[PDB]
């Protein structure tokens, strides 16, 4: 049964990828995304991307890692997920700093932030807070990396 | 490296959907 080989790969996968396996992880994936876009499993697809992209930052591979969390990004629009929209902005935004790209890095680590804030995800609005007022310090932005290094203590002391 | 990227990724690490 193809949906069983499907269920299959996305469990080798993921016990690949937390072995440390990462090649043998992305193998696998790969195999369930397939199968995903063969039985219109858009659940399972978006799944699937996110573990691909989480690979690839193990892989060092880090511009493939941002093509499959912006096809995250695009699916958890398309579902309406708003908690994985905001997780994929987050890694794409580490994902751009670990590429020096700080100007896509602060428009996605801005996008997590909005989100964070919706959901009360408090803890998430402090990493937004953290990692924006790293991004601007990088670039120079004093009064920006201000603005958010005070949310980050205020956050800090909160949870 | 990065504090906060080192500490996305060692979340990153035990993270499976
Ligand atoms: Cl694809
Ligand atoms: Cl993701
Ligand atoms: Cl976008
Ligand atoms: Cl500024
Ligand atoms: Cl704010």
């Amino acid at each position: 049964s193809r949906a069983a080989q499907g269920r299959a790969f996305g469990n080798l996968g993921n016990t690949h990828y937390l072995l440390g396996n990462f090649r043998d992880a992305v193998i696998a994936h790969e195999q369930r995304l397939l199968i995903a876009k063969e039985f219109g499993d858009k659940a399972a697809e978006r799944i699937a991307y996110s573990n691909l992209g989480n690979a690839y930052i193990f892989l060092g591979e880090f511009e493939t890692a941002s093509e499959y969390y912006k096809k995250t990004l695009l699916l958890a629009r398309q579902l309406k997920d708003r908690a994985v929209e905001a997780q994929s902005c987050y890694s794409l935004g580490n994902t751009y700093t670990l590429l020096q790209d700080y100007e896509k890095a602060i428009d996605y680590h801005l996008k997590h932030l909005a989100i964070a804030q919706e959901l009360k995800d408090r803890i998430g609005e402090g990493r937004a807070c953290w990692s924006l007022g790293n991004a601007y310090t990088a670039l120079g932005n004093h009064d920006q990396a201000m603005h958010f290094a005070e949310k980050h203590l205020e956050i800090s002391r909160e949870v | 490296q990065v504090d906060s990227v080192q500490r996305w990724m060692e979340d990153l690490k035990l993270m499976t959907e």
